[PDB]
C-alpha cells in the first residue's frame, strides 16, 4: 500500500568557500516523515495555544512565537544526535520540545506554575533541557556561549558538535564576530546558524545590515544558504554541516531563510513594517507543514486521512497540556530564594524590608 | 490644565529640544519608523526625517560609541537604550569614553549627550530584563544620573538633560509611561526646566521622612494616604536626581521628623538606600534621628517570573507601611 | 618559615587546582607564552600546554562568553582579565549569563567559573585604568565577590573560588603582587582553603573597629601601629569577601569597641563603605555605637595622572588616622 | 642649486573591492621633503628621549613608543587637511605632534607637570588637540567614536573626513565590526586604518587572527594594503582614501604595514616573542627616515650635509623640551577637582575622607 521511502529534490544551497555542498536529492522514509509531521504539528498547535493563553493573560511578559519556522527546529533536530548540543535566543519553544521537554512542562512554565520546567522562575525566555542551553534573552549573547560549549566538546574529545543559533537582527552584534574568529582560530566544532526571518523586531534586513548575505559574514569561515521552509533541505544541510565539524575542519555558517507569521512578540501586531498580504503569501506558498504534507501524500508515503488523524491526536495532547498548565498551582512563596547558589549550605536572603527573610537552598 | 501621560511628557520634551537646536538628534533601535519600542518617540521621525531620528541595528556598544563620538564633535545626541539591561554591553563607552573625558582632557573636551530608556522592574519580564542601574551609574564621577517619576519630572528633566553639556543618564520606567498626570500650564511651556540635583517634596509631613525615586514614589504616596487616616503624617521626598543627589533637602526634612525610611526598587546591597543612610550618618542630621533609618528595597534575588513570586520581589505599599510603623514603633 | 609574594601565592593556588582537576583551565590575554601580563601565570603554559593554558585575542566579551559556555558544558574555566577595567566590555556575560543562570534555570544549570585580575588603583595608569569594581559586582545576586590582601588570602581564596560551583569574581591588586609575606606551613599545603564569606581580624583591639579590604588593609595596620604608641588600640578587620560579606564579625567587633571606620580605595558614593554603614545602622550593634561611623575612600574624581594629585586621590595612612581621631574625639 | 621637485615610483597597493587604487608614481617637492624629514626626525628623537626619561623614573605608568612608525603619522598628516579629524589608540605621541602640539607640551604631560597639554591630568595615553580626539586606553573603543565623528562630519556637510586608527591586535574587537556595518549602511566619510606592526602586545598576528589580511576584514567595505614604511606610499594612499570619502562613496579600510622597534610598552623588552635579528633586519632595510633620506639625496632634492644640519637642530629642540619638562613644577593640589563637569557653577568634591573638600570649577 504505502511506499516505505521516497526520493525528493531539494534546492541547491548557495556556497561560500566550499567546493561542494550538500546533495540536491534526499530519501525520506515513511517512519521519519510521520515523526517529522507530528513534531512540526505539535510545535504549531503549542504556539497557537500560547497565543490564546497570552491574550487571556495566563501568560505574562514576553512570549515570542515561532509558528512558520517549524521546519527549522524540527529539521535541525533531524540532522543531529541527541548527544549533540544546541543553544539559541528567546524564540525557543520549538527547540525545547524537539530537545525532549513535554508540552506540559513547557506550557506550565509559560503560565508560571510549579510544574514548569523551571518551576515558574524563568518564564518564556529561559528554558533549559538536556544538552539545550536556552533560551537566552540578551541578543547575541548565546553565540560566544555556543563557541564555549563547542570548545568543551573538543576539550573532552567526544566528537559531538554544538549548534549556535541567532537571528538576522543579532547578526550585527560585535560578540558574534569575536566568536567567529576564535572558533576558526581553534577549529571548534561549532555550527553557527543564522535564522533569517527577514525582520529584526520591526527592522527589515536591508535597513539593518549593509550586507544581507548572512552566510558569508563569517568571511574566512565557510558557509551555506538554505531553504528554511523545507524540512528536508534543512535536514540535509545540517547533516552536511555536522559531518563537516566532526571531521575536524572547524566551524561553518548556515543561513536558514525562513519566516515568522506572528509579530516579534505578543505586544507587536507585526503590521507596521509589513503587509498582511505578504504574510498570507508566504503561508499559502510555503507553509512548512503544508509542504511536507503534500510531499508525503503525493509520494504515497502517507494518506491524507492518516495525517488528519495525527492532527487530532496532537490537538488533544495540546488541550490536555493546557488544562494541566492552567489548573496547576503557582510555586509556593516559601521557595522564592531557592537556587541562588549551587552546592552551598542553606542561608537567608533579604526581602522587601529587613523583617522579611527567605530561605535559600541549592 | 490638562491630562498628559509620562510617555507624552517625554515626547513633548524631546520634540521641543529638537525644534530648538538643530544639533540635537535621536538614535536607537526602533526609534524612527516603528515609533519607538514603547512609543515614546512617536511622530518624531515623520516630523524630522532620517537625519534627526535614526533607527540603528542591534549593536549597543556600537551606536553608543557613535553617539559619544558625535557629541565630542559638537553634536548633541540622545541615545536610547531599549532597556538599560542592554546598556551593560555599552557601559564602557558611557563610563570610560563619555564620563571621564572632560576631566582627562583638562577641560578641553566636553561630551553633551543623553542616555535614556526604561530602567528597573516591569511586569513578568524575568531576571535579564528587570535590573535597576541607578546605583551603578550613580557611582561614577563625571556623570549625572536622573530618575523621573511623573510627567512633570519626565519633561522637565529630559529638557535639562539635553541642555546640560555633560553626559546625563535618564533612567525612566516602563510602568509609568501610560500613567496620566495633571499637566499645569507652566509645564506645557517650551521653557519648562527642572534643575538637575534638586529633590522635591511631593507631600509635607511631620512624623517621618520617606525618600524614594521613580515608580515607588507613587507607592510611598499611597502609603502616606493610608497612614494619614491613622494620624501619621509622612513627608514624601522625590529624589529626582541620583547623582548629584540633594542631601540638603533630605537632611532638612529629617531634622523636622526625626525618622527616615528609604524606598527603592533595586537590589539592597550597595544600592541607593545604602548611600542615603551613610550620608545621613556622616552629616548634621544624624543627631536629629530618634530611630535608626530603615531601607525598603526589592528582594536580594534575580527577578523571578511567577506572579506571586514577582510581587514579593518588589516593594509593596504594605512593606512601606510596615517599615514606617516599625521606625515609629506604632 | 617561607616568605612568598602575593603573585607567587596565586600562582601556587592555580597550579595546585590545575593538577587536581583536569577540567580546570586558564584563558586570557598573554597568559601562556607571555607568562602573564603581570607574570602571575608564569610557568603554567610550559608545564600544562596549549590545551590547559590558552592565549586569547583581544576580545573580552567574546572569551568571557566562551568561558561561561565551557563552564555550563562542565568545565572549570579561570577567565583572566588583564585588569578589571577591561571587564566592562564583558560585564553582561558575567551578570546576565553567569550570575543569574542557576536561579532562572530553577537550579538545573550551575556555572562553575572564576574571573580574576588586578582591580583598582595602580601607579600612574590614569583614569581609564584605575577603577575599583568591588561595589559594582558585590551588588549582584548569584555572584560571589572576594578581594584578597596578602599571600595567605590570595592562595586560599583562589583555591576556594575555583572549587566553588558558582561564578566567583576575584579582585586582585597589582601593587600587592610583588609584596612578600610570611607563608605559614598550613598555607603551604595543597589543601589550604579560605571559606568564602568570612572576614578575618588582622589585629585585636578595644577602642575602635577599622574595616577594609584589599591593599588598604595594609594601610590600616600601619595606622594601627602608629596609634597604639599613643594609647589607642584598633581592631583591624580584613573583609576578604565583598559578597556575601561577613557582617556578623564586624558587628561583634563594634559591640565591643563602640566605634567604626571603613576604609576602601574606590569611589565613595554607593561604595562598599556605604553598605557597611547601612547594615550597622539596621543591625543589633547600632545601639552599641557611641559615635557615627565614618568612611575613608578614594577621592570622588576620575584618577589623575600627576604623582601629587594621585597621592591625594587614594586613601593614605594619614587620612585613616585623621578619620580615627575624629571618631574618637582625640 | 637643488631640484625644485622630483618624481618617484611607489609600490602598488593591494586592493579589496576597488576598481582602481592610488597612483604608482608621485611628485615630491623639495619644500615638502625637507618638511617631512624634520617631522619624522623630531618624532623619532622625541620617542628616544621619552624612553630615556622613563628609565630615569621621570615618566610613570604607561609609555608606548611609536618608534619606527614615523612614516605613518607624518604620511597620514601629509595626506589630510588640518580641518579633517583623527582619533587613535594609546601609542599616539607622534600623532599629537603632527596634529599641532609642541614637543615641550607632550614631554611635560608625560612627566606630569602643569605645563603638560592636560595640566598633568591625563598622562601618556590621554592627549587631545584640535581635531585630534586622543589618545584612548580601551582597545577598540576609538573605532565607534571615530564613526561618530564621521557621522558629525556628514551631518555638518563641510566635506571633512575622519581617520580612525587601530592596531592589528584591536582588529579582533567586536565593536569594530558593529562600526563597519553602520559606517557602510550610512555611508559615513570614515577611513578605518589598521596599523599592522605584526604584534598585539606579545601575541603575533598569526596566533590571534584566523585571517591576517586586515584590509579585507571589513568584508563589504573596500580596502587597500599599504607599505607603512614609505612615507610617499602612505601620503598617496591617504590622499586617495580621503578623496574616496569626500566623494560621498562611504567608508574605506586602509591597512598600513609597519613595525615597532621597541617593546609593546616600557615594561616589555619585546624580545621574548621575536628575535633581535628580525628587528635589526627591518631597521637595516626599511627604516622610514633612511628611506626618505636616500630618496632626496639620490634625486638631488637635498644634500646629505643639509639633512645632517636638520638632525642637529632637532636634537637641540628635543634637549630643550626635555629640560623644560624636567624642571616644570607639578600642578597645584588645589586644582585636583577642576573640570569634572563642563559649564556648571563651582561645587565641592569629597577627598579621602569627609573633612577633605576640593573645589571644582569648569
Ligand atoms: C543586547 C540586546 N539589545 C537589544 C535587545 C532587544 N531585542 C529583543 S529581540 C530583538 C530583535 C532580535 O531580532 P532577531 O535577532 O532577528 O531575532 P528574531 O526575533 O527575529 O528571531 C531586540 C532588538 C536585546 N534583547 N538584547
Ligand atoms: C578592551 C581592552 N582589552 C585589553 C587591553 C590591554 N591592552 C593594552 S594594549 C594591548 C595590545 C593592543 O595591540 P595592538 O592593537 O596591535 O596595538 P599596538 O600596541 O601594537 O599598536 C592590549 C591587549 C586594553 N587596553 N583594553
Ligand atoms: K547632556
Ligand atoms: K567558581
Ligand atoms: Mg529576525
Ligand atoms: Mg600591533
Amino acid at each position: 500500500s504505502f511506499a516505505n521511502d521516497a526520493t525528493f529534490e531539494i534546492k541547491k544551497c548557495d556556497l561560500h568557500r566550499l567546493e561542494e555542498g550538500p546533495p540536491v536529492t534526499t530519501v525520506l522514509t515513511r517512519e521519519d516523515g510521520l515523526k517529522y509531521y507530528r513534531m512540526m504539528q505539535t510545535v504549531r498547535r503549542m504556539e497557537l495555544k500560547a497565543d490564546q493563553l497570552y491574550k487571556q493573560k495566563i501568560i505574562r511578559g514576553f512570549c515570542h512565537l515561532c509558528d512558520g519556522q517549524e521546519a527549522c527546529c524540527v529539521g535541525l533536530e533531524a540532522g543531529i544526535n541527541p548527544t549533540d548540543h544546541l543553544i539559541t535566543a528567546y524564540r525557543a519553544h520549538g527547540f525545547t520540545f524537539t530537545r525532549g521537554l513535554s508540552v506540559r512542562e513547557i506550557l506550565a512554565e509559560l503560565t508560571g506554575r510549579k510544574g514548569g520546567c523551571a518551576k515558574g522562575k524563568g518564564g518564556s525566555m529561559h528554558m533549559y533541557a538536556k544538552n539545550f542551553y536556552g533560551g537566552n534573552g540578551i541578543v547575541g549573547a548565546q553565540v560566544p556561549l555556543g563557541a564555549g560549549i563547542a570548545l568543551a566538546c573538543k576539550y573532552n574529545g567526544k566528537d559531538e558538535v554544538c549548534l549556535t543559533l541567532y537571528g538576522d537582527g543579532a547578526a550585527n552584534q560585535g560578540q558574534i564576530f569575536e566568536a567567529y574568529n576564535m572558533a576558526a582560530l581553534w577549529k571548534l566544532p561549532c555550527i553557527f546558524i543564522c535564522e533569517n526571518n527577514r525582520y529584526g523586531m520591526g527592522t527589515s534586513v536591508e535597513r539593518a545590515a549593509a550586507s544581507t548575505d548572512y552566510y558569508k559574514r563569517g568571511d574566512f569561515i565557510p558557509g551555506l544558504r538554505v531553504d528554511g521552509m523545507d524540512i528536508l533541505c534543512v535536514r540535509e544541510a545540517t547533516r552536511f554541516a555536522a559531518a563537516y565539524c566532526r571531521s575536524g575542519k572547524g566551524p561553518i555558517l548556515m543561513e536558514l531563510q525562513t519566516y515568522r507569521y506572528h509579530g516579534h512578540s505578543m505586544s507587536d501586531p507585526g503590521v507596521s513594517y509589513r503587509t498582511r498580504e505578504e504574510i498570507q503569501e508566504v503561508r499559502s506558498k510555503s507553509d512548512p507543514i503544508m509542504l511536507l504534507k503534500d510531499r508525503m501524500v503525493n509520494s504515497n508515503l502517507a494518506s491524507v486521512e492518516e495525517l488528519k488523524e495525527i492532527d487530532v491526536e496532537v490537538r488533544k495532547e495540546i488541550e490536555d497540556a493546557a488544562q494541566f498548565a492552567t489548573a496547576d498551582p503557582e510555586p509556593p512563596l516559601e521557595e522564592l530564594g531557592y537556587h541562588i547558589y549551587s552546592s552551598d549550605p542553606p542561608f537567608e536572603v533579604r526581602g522587601a524590608n529587613q523583617w522579611i527573610k527567605f530561605k535559600s537552598v541549592s | 490644565s490638562l491630562q498628559v501621560t509620562v510617555r507624552d511628557a517625554i515626547n513633548q520634551g524631546m520634540d521641543e529640544e529638537l525644534e530648538r537646536d538643530e544639533k540635537v538628534f535621536l538614535l536607537g533601535e526602533e526609534v524612527a519608523q516603528y515609533d519607538g519600542a514603547y512609543k515614546v518617540s512617536r511622530g518624531l521621525w515623520k516630523k524630522y526625517g532620517d537625519k534627526r531620528i535614526i533607527d540603528t541595528p542591534i549593536s549597543e556598544m556600537g551606536f553608543a560609541g557613535i553617539a559619544v563620538g558625535a557629541a565630542m564633535a559638537g553634536l548633541r545626541p540622545i541615545c536610547e537604550f531599549m532597556t538599560f539591561n542592554f546598556s551593560m554591553q555599552a557601559i564602557d563607552q558611557v563610563i570610560n569614553s563619555a564620563a571621564k573625558t572632560y576631566y582627562m582632557s583638562g577641560g578641553l573636551q566636553p561630551v553633551p549627550i543623553v542616555f535614556r530608556g526604561p530602567n528597573g522592574a516591569s511586569a513578568g519580564v524575568a531576571a535579564q530584563h528587570s535590573q535597576c542601574f541607578a546605583a551603578w551609574y550613580g557611582h561614577c564621577p563625571g556623570l549625572k544620573v536622573v530618575s523621573p517619576w511623573n510627567s512633570e519630572d519626565a519633561k522637565g528633566l529630559i529638557k535639562s538633560a539635553i541642555r546640560d553639556n555633560n553626559p546625563v543618564v535618564v533612567l525612566e520606567n516602563e510602568l509609568m509611561y501610560g500613567v496620566p498626570f495633571e499637566f499645569p500650564p507652566e509645564a506645557q511651556s517650551k521653557d519648562f526646566l527642572i534643575p538637575i540635583g534638586k529633590a522635591k517634596i511631593e507631600r509635607q509631613g511631620t512624623h517621618i521622612t520617606v525618600v524614594s525615586h521613580s515608580r515607588p514614589v507613587g507607592h510611598c504616596l499611597e502609603a502616606a494616604a493610608v497612614l494619614s487616616k491613622e494620624g501619621v503624617e509622612c513627608e514624601v521626598i522625590n529624589m529626582r536626581t541620583i547623582r548629584p543627589m540633594d542631601m540638603e533637602t533630605i537632611e532638612a526634612s529629617v531634622m523636622k521628623t526625626n525618622h527616615l525610611v528609604t524606598v527603592e526598587g533595586g537590589w539592597p546591597q550597595f544600592g541607593v538606600g545604602a548611600e542615603i543612610c551613610a550620608r545621613i550618618m556622616e552629616g548634621p542630621a544624624f543627631n536629629f534621628l530618634d530611630a535608626p533609618a530603615v531601607r525598603v528595597t526589592g528582594a536580594d534575588v534575580p527577578m523571578p517570573y511567577a506572579k506571586i513570586l514577582e510581587d514579593n520581589s518588589i516593594p509593596q505599599v504594605k512593606d512601606i507601611i510596615f517599615a514606617i510603623k516599625k521606625t515609629l514603633n506604632i
